[PDB]
This record gives structure tokens, sequence and C-alpha cells, in this order.
């Protein structure tokens, strides 16, 4: 009835390092690597419950000569590229002028490394935008948010533009007042 | 423009830490990593470096790995012919022969020294309660120098003639150092460890992650100590 | 309340 | 551009519940890129290799008594006891649904009318969302989107109803969730 997952990875070459918990595919926590820190995916997880940060930097080393270990034993094989599968939502029925979310759902791919911005009438937009670390999936490929804040109009369209090394090309993901 | 100076409320009270000050102590009491004309070998983050040098004192270690505020720094330095003085821990210092971890404290070697073993001197003035105690200098092999360099200098000074630092809690209340550049910029360092009953190392030395260097032979350096009663 | 964490032990050298 | 090769490895500790700590299962797993190699079961009590690649490994750590002997007691001090550490916060969260009930913006086929149940916000992610006609539940017709993940501890879904609409008729759209004591009800009347 309810699974509790301590996720950790280690990417060469690019020195990625993550270390995390999950509730039920929802995230608790994770720990922030270069600042050496706790950082709860809602603000009152931290006022019930601690972590020592430390503990995952220790993980991670050990976490990285294996995956030297392992690379060698394999004679070098790569990973290969599995390209994302994007989705745009909204957090709730939009209705014009009034506050909503729009989601950028990047799930099942890998290695864990992509580009995502979005993009108000083809231009970037950089305003109150927010995302989420790279979450674990039963396959072993990622899940991965991205949040962007608007107001809801007939005159305003958006993209959701990701790059990940398993696609060929930018994926840009539409949406636009429809309802 | 430059950082604005600390308000009594803005440091640390060494009356607030109930952990062992001698942790603190360690960190400077003749205590540090210096090697010369050495490039990196390894990294563990993009942020990092980690460089082949031995502990010639004691044998405690032989790879160190310094951690910078970005990837850009540590870019930047990669590659280069480089200088190392700073500050290591091992409490919680990780990375994939013994080991030590550090902040910053790297400097570009070519054309950097003075000829022939020449140190260069620098100023530092102790105020205690607001008034000028002592004055005396630190010296540095570098023309351009990390502030951390001559921090850790200024301190091991001060703890064999000052006691800044005691096994048990320190005879000042708080202390900051304060770093004044030819070109009227100025930044500080809080000299007391946060408040609670542990020090975090580790955590403290990270300020020195900028990698702020300054010019030697300009460079001004002022101590701000206070008791607590007066 | 503290979480506590597995530790990784490591691969066959 | 980048095009070196990647080289992932990853390890996850799993620790599912039955029934609260009732009954505990710990697993912990190794990933190489794609690929799983070697796991340790508490319900098998050792590590087995899962691919040859991992062979290697599943017979260095069971050679290690103590961290058999450590791992074995995983599950009471490190699942059961992070359960309780996190259980006001996660078991026991709630967050009551947002109901509303209008016609979809498509409609395909004339003299029929598709109904929209959207249930947002809501948490945890189990949820019962039924359909009636005149107070007798509906089962063809009916269509969901599924349930949705939005990953800020959130669900939202879609469920539908074609319907011949009859004027008088009273179609409501019931929803059962641990937040509230009795089901809510939107009607849609005709």
């Amino acid at each position: 009835e309810h699974v509790i997952i301590q996720a950790e990875f280690y990417l060469n070459p690019d020195q990625s390092g993550e270390f995390m918990f999950d509730f039920d595919g929802d995230e608790i926590f994770h720990v922030d690597m270069a600042k050496k820190e706790t950082v709860w995916r809602l603000e009152e997880f931290g006022r019930f419950a601690s972590f020592e940060a430390q503990g995952a930097l220790a993980n991670i080393a050990v976490d990285k000569a294996n995956l030297e270990i392992m690379t060698k034993r394999s004679n070098y094989t790569p990973i290969t590229n599995v390209p994302p599968e994007v989705t745009v939502l909204t957090n709730s029925p939009v209705e014009l002028r009034e506050p909503n979310v729009l989601i950028c759902f990047i799930d099942k791919f890998t290695p864990p490394v992509v580009n995502v911005t979005w993009l108000r009438n083809g231009k970037p937009v950089t305003t109150g935008v927010s995302e989420t670390v790279f979450l674990p999936r039963e396959d072993h490929l990622f899940r991965k948010f991205h949040y962007l804040p608007f107001l809801p109009s007939t005159e305003d369209v958006y993209d959701c533009r990701v790059e990940h090394w398993g696609l060929d090309e930018p994926l840009l993901k539409h949406w636009e007042f429809d309802a | 423009e430059s950082q604005p100076d600390p308000m009594p409320d803005d440091l640390h009270k060494s009356s607030e830490f109930t952990g062992t000050m001698g942790n603190m102590k360690y960190l400077y009491d003749d205590h540090y990593v210096s090697a010369t004309k050495v490039k990196s070998v390894d990294s563990f983050f993009k942020w990092d470096l980690i460089y082949n040098i031995s502990d010639k004192k004691l044998k405690n270690y032989d790879k160190v790995k310094t951690e910078l505020l970005n990837e850009d720094l540590a870019k930047k330095y990669k590659d280069e012919v480089v200088d190392v003085y700073g500050s290591n821990y091992y409490v919680n210092c990780y990375f994939s022969g013994g080991k030590t971890c550090m902040y910053g404290g790297i400097t570009k070697h070519e054309g950097n020294h003075f000829d022939n073993g020449n140190l260069q001197n620098v100023l530092v003035r102790v105020y205690e309660n607001k008034r000028n105690t002592i004055s005396f200098e630190v010296q540095t092999d570098k023309k351009s120098v990390t502030a951390q360099e001559l921090d850790i200098k200024a301190r091991n000074f001060l703890i064999n003639k000052k006691n800044l630092y005691e096994f048990n809690s320190s005879p000042y209340e708080t202390g900051y150092i304060k770093f004044i550049e030819n070109n009227g910029n100025t930044f500080w360092y809080d000299m007391m460890p946060a408040p609670g009953d542990k020090f975090d190392q580790s955590k403290y030395l990270m300020m020195y992650n900028d990698n702020k260097t300054v010019d030697s032979k300009s460079v001004k350096i002022e101590v701000h100590l206070t008791t607590k009663n007066g | 309340a503290a979480y506590s964490d597995q530790a990784t032990p490591l691969l066959l050298s | 551009g980048d095009t070196r090769p990647r080289f992932l490895w990853q390890l996850k500790f799993e620790c599912h519940f039955f029934n609260g700590t009732e009954r505990v299962r710990l697993l912990e797993r190794c990933i190489y890129n794609q690929e799983e190699s070697v796991r340790f079961d508490s319900d098998v009590g050792e590590y087995r290799a899962v691919t040859e690649l991992g062979r290697p490994d599943a017979e260095y750590w069971n050679s290690q008594k103590d961290l058999l002997e450590q791992r074995r007691a995983a599950v009471d001090t490190y699942c059961r006891h992070n359960y309780g550490v996190g259980e006001s916060f996660t078991v026991q969260r709630r967050v009551e649904p947002k109901v509303t009930v209008y016609p979809s913006k498509t409609q395909p086929l004339q003299h029929h009318n598709l109904l929209v149940c959207s249930v947002s916000g809501f948490y945890p992610g189990s949820i019962e969302v039924r359909w009636f006609r005149n107070g007798q539940e509906e089962k063809a017709g009916v269509v969901s989107t599924g349930l949705i993940q939005n990953g800020d501890w959130t669900f939202q879904t879609l469920v539908m109803l074609e319907t011949v609409p009859r004027s008088g008729e009273v179609y409501t759209c019931q929803v059962e969730h641990p937040s509230v004591t009795s089901p809510l009800t939107v009607e849609w009347r005709a």
C-alpha cells in the first residue's frame, strides 16, 4: 500500500550526482550536492522531520567509484539514449484571467540530462518558472516536472521546448486557451 | 559596490556557541595545505578540482579536493599550472592514500611570484572594542593572493599571541576580519562559529568558495574583536 | 524526527 | 556538439509497507545503465545477481556476514523507522479535491451531451469517481483520462459521460476520497 524509496545516481562523464527520497511517487526531499543541504519538496516537511545532508555526499562518492568499476566491467558499454515523452497540462481547469499553472511533464527517458525552456508566443519565459530534480521510475528511466505560473488569455500561446540526446530535434509541446 | 560592514546583530557570538571552540582553533593553528606549481589531475563534481599534494608534515593525505563556487571557476583552473593555499578539513570530506578537502585557495603560478624568495608583507591592524591594540604583518610569496591565505595567517598569529581561539570558548564575543583593497573595495568574514552546540567545519570553510584574491602589495587588513563586557 | 539512510557498499574491485 | 558516451549508475532502496508497519519488505537494487544487475530482497535474505554483470558483487557481499546481518535488520531500523518518522505528513496527508461539472467543449455527436467531471488538487491519489443518472449508477459511456500525478503532492483527473439528455434528468458525479467522511456530489440538471 505504501512505498518509500531512497534513490541515488551518478552519471559519467557529466559528473551528475543525485540523492533523494520518494513517497508513493512524490518527492519528499533531495540533497543539494553543492550547498550540502536538504531541500524539502514542500516547505512544511522540513518543520516535521530532518535529514543529515552530509550523509548523502558519502553515498555519492561510493556511487561514483562503483560506476567506474561497472563501466570497466562491461567493457565500457555506454547507455542507450531513450527520448522523453513530453506532455503539457494545467494543474486545474483553465478560465480566462484566472491564475493557473502550466506543467510540462517529461517522462520515460534516460540518461537524466535535459534542457527545458518555456515559450510565451515564441519567446522564452524566465519569470516564476520552477522545476524538480530527476524522479525514479520502476523501469529505471526518469520523470521530471517543470512549472510555469500564468494568467490565461485568448491572446497568449505557450510551448514547452525539450532537448535530450535521444531526440534528433528539440521537441515543442504547444498549449493555448481552448476551453 | 563593496560589502556593508557588520552590525553587532550581524555577528556570531561565541557566548551563543556551546560546542568545542577547539574545533574552530584546529582550522587555523599551524594548519593549512600548501602546494607550488601543480595541475589538477581529477574532479569529482564539476565545481571542484583534485590535486596530488602530500602531507609532508604527518603523512595524513596525498590527494586534496578543493571546491569552488561554480563550474566556471573550476573550468578556469582545470588545466592551469597553479599554487594552492588553504585551510583543510577531514570530517565529512568525501570524493572518489589519505584524502583531505578544502575550498578556493587557487592562484595562477605564472609570473605571480617574486625573484629570490622575496616575500611581500601585508599590514594587519587589530581592534579590540573599537581601539587598535596591536598591529603586525603576515607574508605571502604571491603578488595576487587569496584572502583565505592571508586570513589563515592572521588567525594563526592571533591564536598564539592573543588566544583568539581556545579549547573551550574564546576570550572574545565577536570578531570579523575585514579586507580593504586599493580600489576602495572591502569585504569581511565572521571569525566565530554559528550558534548552537556543534561546529560544522565544512560548512564554515565554504565561504572561501569564491576564491577571492587581492593584491598583496597594496591590500590592507583589519581584525575587529569585542569582549562580552568590555 | 530524523530520516535514516542506507549506506552504499563498495563493489568487487 | 557533445557526443561522448554516457555511463550511469543507480542505487535504490525500496521500502514496501503492507497495512502500516505490519508487513515490510526491503528491496535494495543496483542498475548499471538501464539494467538491474544485482539486488537484495529481504524476503530472500541475501544478494542475488540479476544479470551476469552483477554476479561478482552478489558473491562478494554475501561473504560479508556483518553486512548481511545489518541488511537483514534494515526492514526495522531503516524501513519501519523512516515510516514512523514521516507518517504524519505522508501517510496521513490529506487535501480535499476540488469538484466541478460542466459540458465538454467538443460535443461530437448531435443529440448527445458529453459531460465532464473535473476532480483536481487532491491527495492522496486513491479516489473513486462515479456517475449516476437519476440515482442509478452508469457503467457504459463512462470514460476517464486517468489519474494524473502533478509532481507537487497533488492529483487531478477528468471523468466524462456521454448522454442522451432529457429535460428533468439529474446526472450526478460522485466522488469518494479519504479527505471526506461522506462522498462529494455535483449534479448536472438536464
